[PDB]
């Protein structure tokens, strides 16, 4: 929740060229709700990589 | 004077669709382990 957050993705402004205010990423989430312990510790091990790739890309 | 009627055929559907509640949460059916407390089928509205 607080520890492995789904990242705020921005939105592009075509007119002004500025950033149009970001939003929570709500269109790439896995539906891990139907999964026991051996995968919900794997899914959280995936998001903890894209929250580290996006910090070594930034 | 009398004509024959407009015919029809009340049969079942193609490939037995319209007999199972698919893709609609609200009377949705679940494959799961017996002691699992889980689903392996969760449905969404937009999915066909």
């Amino acid at each position: 929740s607080k520890e492995i957050p789904t990242p705020y993705m921005w939105s592009y402004q075509p007119q002004m060229g500025l950033a149009a205010g970001a939003s929570q990423d709500y269109s790439s989430r896995m539906n891990w709700l139907s999964a026991g312990p051996h995968m919900i510790g794997r899914v959280n091990g995936i998001r903890a990589t894209r929250n580290q790739i996006l910090l070594e890309q930034a | 004077q009398a004509a024959p009627n407009r015919p029809n055929y009340i049969g079942f559907r193609d490939n037995f669709i319209g007999l199972m509640y698919y893709n609609s949460t609200g009377n949705m059916g679940v494959l799961a382990g017996q002691a699992s407390q889980l689903n392996a089928v969760v449905d969404l509205q937009d999915r066909n």
